[PDB]
């Protein structure tokens, strides 16, 4: 089959510095950042309880619900119960805020309120004040709009408005209010918000309200629960989700689980490794998802992220929400939640609590070893699941809020980073979520870990997340994280992926941000760096030099100590590298070296001098990627200089001189941006200051490559892919043009004058190529380039090719022939470039690349298989530019003084043949030295050489032809010619044949000449006809005359 | 894949240690030297000497406060795997006690982490002090400095940035870390002996550090090593500012002939003749007749 | 009988230093710094401070000036506005047409109206002292016209692009071939005359301390990377010949080497040496 010949092709000029454009990634509105930090400073426990005589609304049952923060009051007489539920309170909600002025009230006046109240304004001066009202023993509000409290004797109620109540509490505050139609404040607290606003024209966002019921309800007054049912939610919550648990149906399914079990919980709350921590843990990470996946984002982070006590007392209030609902209470808060009771992640609690205190029996009893929650890992385990096929943008993982409590221990820190660095990978939609969830500070914390494990997850992790959001280079610095990357890039231990990610993240922290710069230098970052700037990995050569060039751009500091560490020296090193984005960063890098002198003596300036010729000879450079930035670096040079150039730019309308001549080749460079550029900084001296400096988007555009996923299998291995079966549609096709046309030369070549169609040009046809495959005719001119077809018989495209109006196009190839096609289009003057989308329906001419070669004409011969090409003309050297490495590789000698007419090659045994303007064809082999290269040079012509054309065949034969028209049959294994023919007598251009050995002559008296190479009549078609050309397969001719007409030719 | 050699230059604030680095290995003059900043902690330099050889300089800022956490904090840091200790003390220092206690606290930590370590002691800033009594005020340092080194051995130089006593100091260390120090040095007096040359030096390319040398008759000045080091060095930086690349020389007079050109990647050679009668060519010749012969040796 | 040039000024000005670095007695020029001194005095070259006032100096010099006419009057007058050559062009063009205004509208006021003063900006760490020194010491050596054509016949039918008659101590150079001379490149030549002084210093200087460090057989050549090369010889016991040619040109060394001895055959009969 012909279609291993395809597959082992390398495709030239396919590859992201190509095909996507040189910019940076635009970084969107990240609002991921808690823009205020408030703080719950002091708390106000008003409890009105008047233990013992209950009020005149409810009179409770004779069993009824007792309990009062978990004290009988009942059993410890009147007086000292009140203080022991005040003491037990403040306990309660030490758990939550430990670091916060508590200040009860126990069965105040109002007098007591006052004063109570407008104290903890006056020291909480614009922090938050936390105000919890306990109304058990006293009436229900009411619908005025106020709450009850005592007279100092304990012999009436005494209304205190809520109007009055808000007036003393101040802005940023919370309240709570535990008592029956609690409601009824939250309706009157708001309508006195409105109130208040409509008197100060001629505190409503700022405060937040928990009430444990709406205003019709009235609060349980069941046995087995608490009195204090609400308060009891919000400041311990586990206490009571247990002891609701075990009042359910589904006790069933638990047996030897009784209330007496949960009291005799072993645990404490904060070891997450014990029993009792287990579960808090575990209903921390079930209520934060909750919140999570049904509250709007922005509501989210107002609640459960701006402060402590408020995310723990929302937290705890989803239970609330929850428990009392099965007792026909609502819980009400002021900023409303959407209702959570019903989120499946509530399953998920009973079974964690299930499986965690059906151990109780033996862990009490038997003395047996506590097993922990399979939770967590089941959890991640879902995340997992999430992101096998989770690569789009639909519904976000739910569990994005456990991953991070799983972070806080170190039992599943190992496999929730990994996981976290696989969600980030997805792309920079998806570290913008795990930046709002609040992963970030944890993140940060773990950089002050030691655990040589976490080191490529967290490196990985930050470089995601520093790809989208550059502004953590903040607080990096802050915690000393520059300290732990820079460790991680001096490991050489550590693989050359991640320490790449290392370096990216040092030139993200480093870059433009004195701070950090500061940071990283006395870090030892540059001799960290020079250390690792020869790996063998070119991203890790580019990022290291990126990084190099961050750091001394504008600070002085670190140009001196990259003078002593002698940085600019171990730079040029890259300057030579085959990658064309190391040579740019390497560019990059010794630009920014040069830009920030801020004029100093000798020292300085031999240096700048040293790093100018350097950099002065990447002008005869393939990529104008890297031309684009020796632009760039060289604008540093002449802002620094500024005097010095005005002298030399004034002169012409030896350091100076030199560099200024440089931007003059690159301000008429064939490729447009470049030739801009240039001339931009070329104007911007012309008419004489640090307005000229340009940036390129290199760095930037480098950037993007962490942003994008890596983890995965790329678009083309995928053996289902659309692009795939299209282009193995393409090579299938191929196949079967080659067959075809080897099926027509079998025959045996009979007469040819058929005409399949004549068109007419604009311009005079000066040379032609067929496509190989697909029938596209590119005819150029001197300047454009005509797109005709053989088959529908139609103009499919118009090109300008840019060169001005003296220059012409002599050659022309096609690039990648087999698929995805470019077109080479070499000028006359040196220029060369490269065209894609070139005979499309819903595209235009873009212009892939395009270098200065040299400096007949030009001629170029491409070697699809080499990846080589190979320019030459009215120079004495046939340079070999690699492709794959965009660099002239091979100078060749010629060894003669008249211009190279023609050029032609071989693959496998490499075999530049070289024919010449004064006669002679020279044969080069491009193994041994220069001084040898010359295998041959035989004579036997004189004229200009039209074509010395070689054959494909391992039996090679150079048929080259004269002016004067004489074929001569040559062999590279011998000293003079095997056949000999004469032909035209006035031949002016001549085309010969790839597979069947057909030779196109030309004339000055109009004949079109069709011998073969043998020298036998086919044709003599009657009709300066200065282009023929041949398929590289089928036996078609196309001819063009002076007139400005097109043929194509065929053997039927 | 090269020896990796960790070198510490350490002494007080405004001794001239970054001075030293920034001449010799970053191509700097004596007057920009003035203008140097006080380097933040350790700035480390990864010097590529002769291809077999790189230099991890530790240039470590000796203001009080980062001696005192390069004897505490970074002990294991800075004083482990240590191949030599360059001390720097200023000459027209006053707290010259001072001085001392810094210098033994440093030599305590390399005798207890890097024992084996080579010690230099550096007389520097000798060009503040009259000509007249510059030996005198060495001599006396020099006696003190041996004893006060008590168990381990040092050797002691008089430095001045603006003179050749820089490459007097730094020779010593270069040469004493040559992986094939002794091959080398064997092998450049080999060359010399069929070249029938007076005078071989062997210099590193970028620096212009004597690495080797061979001499046949005992010269005059004992101090033309640095000297040659000094004035070419110059002449390099102002080739490459001035037009392009410096590559090779030749200097002749009735008595002598000197060749100075590219030897191997990372080398420089300098060939002397008591200047016979040999065309310029016959030496040249020789030159790169001799080359294939040492190249074996790498 | 070398001809004999005096350097004058006011304390801690430029005089000692200017001196030491122009005799780096084995010198074309007769030079000391400094009324029968006057005398036998070619040229005198008064420094001024540029990068301060000049307001004192310009006093002094007019009257050294004057009182050097009365004793010479066909002696030549040169000024060198020191610390400020090849700087900006703010400073230094007010400094010029200050400095060049002021001194001759003194000049006009004592009816010293026939008597001329050279101007030049001169500098320090650069070698453009040596540019100054080269226009005086042209004007004080007779065969003006005849030392830049021997050097342009002889570049001409040699491979030369560059040739420079240098002073070997003060490393200033006496003539030039009539092509435009780039600043860099006197530079370079300057900074090889260094680099072949101090190598001939150390080595062969006789067995005994010293002999002479530039001779008869003072020869030097300097390859560079761009194929640039430098080729010192000597001419006389104070001159020596700077080449800047291509290796190209230096392949032919034999024709180089054959017309230079008919150039410095010249240069012996020009100077009667
Ligand atoms: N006269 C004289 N000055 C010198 C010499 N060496 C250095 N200096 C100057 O003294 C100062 C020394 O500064 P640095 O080389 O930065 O000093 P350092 O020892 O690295 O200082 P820290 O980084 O603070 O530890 C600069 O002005 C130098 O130019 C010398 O040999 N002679
Ligand atoms: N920057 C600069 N300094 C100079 C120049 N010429 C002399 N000096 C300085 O000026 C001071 C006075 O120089 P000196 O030669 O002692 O003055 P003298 O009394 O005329 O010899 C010294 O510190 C020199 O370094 C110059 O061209 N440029």
């Amino acid at each position: 089959e012909a279609d291993l010949t395809d597959w082992n092709l390398p495709l030239a000029f396919m590859k992201k510095r190509h095909c996507e454009k040189i910019e940076g990634s635009k970084s969107l509105a990240q609002s991921w950042r808690m823009k205020d930090r408030m703080k719950t400073v002091s708390v106000a426990l008003v409890l009105c309880l008047n233990v013992g005589v209950d009020p005149p609304d409810v009179v409770k049952t004779t069993p009824c619900a007792r309990l009062e923060c978990w004290i009988d009051p009942l059993s410890m007489g009147p007086q000292k119960a009140l203080e022991t539920i005040g003491a037990n309170l403040q306990k309660q909600y030490e758990n939550w805020q430990p670091r916060a002025r508590y200040k009860q009230s126990l069965d105040p006046t109002v007098d007591e309120v006052k004063k109570l109240c407008t104290s903890l304004r006056r020291n909480a001066k614009e922090e938050r004040v936390l105000f919890h009202y306990n109304g058990h023993g006293v009436p229900r509000p009411t619908v005025n709009g106020e709450v009850w409290v005592f007279n100092k004797n304990y012999t009436q109620y005494i209304p205190l408005s809520i109007y009055d109540l808000q007036t003393w509490m101040g802005s940023p505050s919370i309240f709570v209010y535990d008592c029956s139609n609690a409601g009824l404040i939250v309706k009157s607290f708001k309508q006195f918000a409105l109130q208040r606003e409509q008197e100060l024209e001629v505190s409503m966002k700022n405060c937040i309200q928990l009430a444990a019921c709406e205003a019709t309800e009235l609060l349980p007054m069941i046995p087995d629960l608490p009195a204090d049912l609400f308060t009891s939610c919000l400041t311990t919550p586990i206490k009571i989700a247990l002891r609701w648990f075990c009042m359910q149906k589904c006790v069933s399914l638990v047996p030897g689980v009784t209330l007496d079990l949960i009291e005799k919980i072993p645990g404490r709350l904060n070891d997450r490794r014990t029993p009792l921590g287990e579960l808090n843990w575990i209903f921390t990470a079930i209520t934060d998802t909750i919140a999570w996946n049904v509250l709007p984002r922005d509501l989210f982070q107002k609640l459960f992220r701006q402060d402590l006590l408020v995310a723990s007392l929302f937290r705890n209030f989803l239970l609330a929400e929850r428990i009392m609902r099965s007792y026909n209470c609502t819980p009400v808060s002021s900023p409303r939640l959407p209702p959570t009771y019903m989120h499946a992640m509530w399953q998920a609690w009973d079974l964690a609590v299930d499986i965690c205190l059906s151990q109780l029996p033996t862990i009490i009893e038997e003395g047996t070893a506590f097993r922990h929650s399979p939770f967590f890992a089941e959890q991640l385990t879902a995340f997992q699941v999430w992101l096998t096929m989770g690569v789009e943008n639909r519904n976000p993982p739910e569990q994005l809020p456990i991953v991070l409590q799983v972070l806080l221990s170190q039992v599943h820190r190992l496999r929730a980073l990994d996981l976290l660095g696989r969600f980030l990978d997805l792309g920079p939609w998806a570290v913008s979520l795990a930046l709002s969830v609040g992963i970030f500070p944890y993140v940060l914390k773990l950089l002050q870990s030691s655990a040589r494990e976490l080191r490529p997850l967290l490196v990985f992790i930050w470089a995601k997340i520093l790809a989208v959001d550059s502004s953590c280079q903040a607080d990096l610095v802050k915690d000393n994280g520059h300290k732990y990357f820079l460790s991680v890039l001096a490991d050489p231990y550590m693989p050359a992926e991640h320490r790449t990610m290392t370096a990216f993240i040092l030139a993200v922290i480093v870059n433009s941000y004195h701070t950090g710069q500061e940071a990283c230098l006395q870090g030892n970052l540059i001799a960290i760096c020079l250390e690792q700037l020869n790996d063998p990995h070119p991203l890790l050569r580019q990022w290291v030099a990126i990084c190099l060039g961050r750091i001394w751009q504008n600070f002085d500091s670190a140009r001196w100590c990259g003078v002593r560490d002698s940085a600019h020296e171990k730079l040029y090193s890259l300057l030579s590298d085959p990658i064309p984005e190391v040579r740019c960063a390497a560019v990059f890098a010794l630009g920014t070296f040069v830009g920030n002198s801020a004029e100093r003596t000798d020292h300085s300036t031999t240096i700048d001098h040293n790093v100018a010729m350097m950099l002065a000879q990447l002008v005869s450079d393939g990529s104008p990627m890297v031309r684009k930035e020796l632009v760039v670096a060289l604008s540093h040079l002449v802002v620094q200089y500024e005097s010095n150039f005005c002298t030399v730019a004034l002169q012409f309308i030896s350091v100076y001189t030199q560099i200024w001549r440089v931007l003059l080749h690159l301000a008429a460079d064939p490729y447009p941006e470049v030739s801009d550029v240039a001339m931009k900084v070329l104007n911007s001296i012309a008419y004489k200051f640090i307005s000229a400096t340009v940036q390129t988007g290199f760095c930037d555009w480098s950037a993007r490559y962490f942003a994008q996923p890596v983890m995965k299998i790329p678009e083309e291995h995928d053996l289902e892919s659309q692009i795939r079966k299209e282009r193995e549609w393409r090579f299938l096709r191929n196949s079967r043009v080659r067959r075809q046309a080897q099926q027509v030369i079998q025959k045996g070549i009979t007469r040819l004058d058929d005409q399949i169609f004549l068109n007419r040009n604009p311009g005079v046809p000066s040379v032609v190529k067929f496509h190989p495959f697909t029938p596209c005719i590119a005819v150029a001119d001197k300047d454009s380039i005509c797109f005709w077809d053989w088959e529908k018989g139609e103009k499919l495209d118009y090109f300008h090719n840019g060169n001005p109006r003296y220059t012409r196009v002599t050659a022309m190839e096609y690039l990648n022939g087999q698929d995805c096609s470019l077109l080479l289009t070499a000028t006359d003057d040196g220029a060369i470039r490269v065209w894609k989308n070139f005979a499309d329906l819903e595209k235009n001419p873009e212009m892939v690349t395009a270098w200065q070669g040299l400096s007949a004409g030009m001629v170029v011969d491409w070697e699809q298989e080499t990846g080589l090409l190979m320019s030459s003309g009215d120079v004495r050297i046939v340079r070999i530019w690699d492709t794959d490495r965009e660099m002239k590789v091979q100078d060749i000698p010629t060894g003669a003084d008249s211009c190279v007419t023609s050029l032609s090659c071989d693959s496998h045994r490499s075999l530049i043949v070289a024919g010449l303007g004064d006669g002679s064809i020279r044969v080069y082999d491009r193994r041994m030295a220069l001084s040898e290269c010359r295998v041959m040079t035989y004579r036997e012509h004189t004229a200009w050489v039209v074509k010395a054309s070689l054959q494909k065949r391992p039996d090679g034969h150079i048929v080259s032809v004269s002016v004067n028209g004489d074929v001569r049959i040559f062999d590279p294994r011998m000293p003079e010619s095997v056949n000999v023919l004469q032909i035209v007598k006035g031949l002016t251009a001549l085309d010969i044949h790839p597979q069947a050995d057909l030779i196109a002559c030309g004339s000055v008296n109009q004949f079109t000449a069709i011998y073969n190479s043998s020298g036998e009549l086919i044709n003599n078609i009657k009709y300066a006809i200065s282009c023929l050309a041949f398929h590289p397969h089928w036996p078609h001719l196309a001819v063009g005359s002076n007139d400005y007409y097109i043929s194509v030719y065929s053997v039927e | 894949t090269a020896m990796k050699k960790k070198v510490l230059l350490m002494g007080k604030s405004g001794s001239g240690k970054t001075s030293m680095r920034s001449i010799i290995f970053a191509n700097y003059i004596a007057r920009d030297t003035r203008r140097l900043g006080a380097t933040i902690d350790v700035e480390h330099s990864h010097v590529r000497f002769l291809g077999n050889l790189v230099l991890n300089l530790w240039d470590c800022g000796g203001l009080d406060t980062f001696m005192e956490n390069y004897f505490t904090s970074q002990r294991d840091n800075i004083f482990r795997n240590v191949e030599v200790l360059i001390y720097v003390f200023d000459v027209e220092s006053r707290e010259l006690e001072k001085d001392m206690h810094y210098y033994q606290s440093c030599l305590e930590a390399i005798l207890q982490n890097s024992p084996d370590a080579k010690i230099f002691c550096l007389v520097h800033k000798m060009d503040l002090v009259q000509e007249d009594q510059r030996d005198l005020i060495f001599k006396e340092r020099e006696e003190d400095l041996r004893r006060l080194s008590r168990p381990l051995e040092c050797a002691c130089f008089r430095t001045s940035i603006w003179d050749e006593t820089l490459y007097k100091a730094w020779s010593s260390i270069v040469y004493q870390l040559i992986p094939n120090v002794q091959q080398l040095e064997m092998n450049l007096r080999n060359f010399a002996q069929i070249i029938e040359a007076d005078e071989v030096l062997l210099f590193e390319r970028a620096t212009f550090l004597v690495i080797s040398h061979y001499q046949c008759k005992e010269q005059r000045d004992v101090h033309r090593f640095e000297k040659i080091s000094n004035i070419i060095k110059q002449f390099k930086l102002s080739c490459s500012k001035l037009a392009a690349s410096f590559q090779s020389m030749e200097v002749r007079n009735s008595n002598f002939a000197a060749f100075i050109d590219i030897f191997t990647s990372n080398t420089y050679v300098m060939v002397v003749m008591s200047d016979p009668s040999i065309p310029s060519a016959a030496t040249l010749i020789n030159i790169r007749n001799a080359r294939k012969h040492f190249e074996k040796l790498e | 009988s070398k001809p004999r040039i005096l350097l004058m000024g006011l304390r801690r000005s430029g005089k000692s230093s200017i001196q030491k670095v122009v005799f780096h007695n084995s010198s074309f020029v007769n030079f000391q710094i400094w009324e029968m001194i006057f005398r036998g005095t070619g040229a005198l070259i008064y420094v001024i401070d540029a990068q301060d006032d000049y307001m004192e100096a310009l006093t002094r010099l007019h009257i050294t000036v004057s009182k050097a006419y009365k004793v010479n009057p066909d002696m030549n007058f040169e000024v060198f506005i020191h610390k400020v050559d090849g700087l900006s062009d703010d400073h230094k063009i007010e400094t010029q047409r200050d400095i060049h205004q002021r001194a001759n509208d003194d000049l006009a006021d004592a009816g010293l109206e026939k008597l001329h003063l050279s101007f030049y900006l001169t500098s320090i760490y650069d070698h453009s002292i040596f540019e100054a020194f080269s226009k005086v010491v042209q004007k004080l050596i007779p065969q003006l016209p005849t030392l830049e054509n021997l050097l342009n016949i002889f570049i001409s039918n040699s491979g030369i692009e560059k040739a420079f008659l240098f002073d070997v101590v003060s490393k200033i150079y006496i003539a030039t071939d009539s092509s435009p001379v780039d600043m860099q490149s006197y530079e370079l030549c300057c900074d090889m005359i260094d680099v072949v002084i101090d190598v001939s210093c150390i080595y062969g200087l006789k067995e005994d301390g010293s002999g002479s460090a530039y001779d008869k057989e003072s020869m030097a050549i300097i390859k560079l990377n761009n194929t640039t090369v430098l080729y010192l010889k000597e001419v006389t016991k104070f001159l020596a010949l700077v080449c800047i040619l291509r290796e190209e040109s230096f392949e032919r060394k034999g024709l180089i080497d054959y017309n230079f001895h008919c150039f410095r055959k010249a240069i012996h009969e020009v100077f009667e040496v």
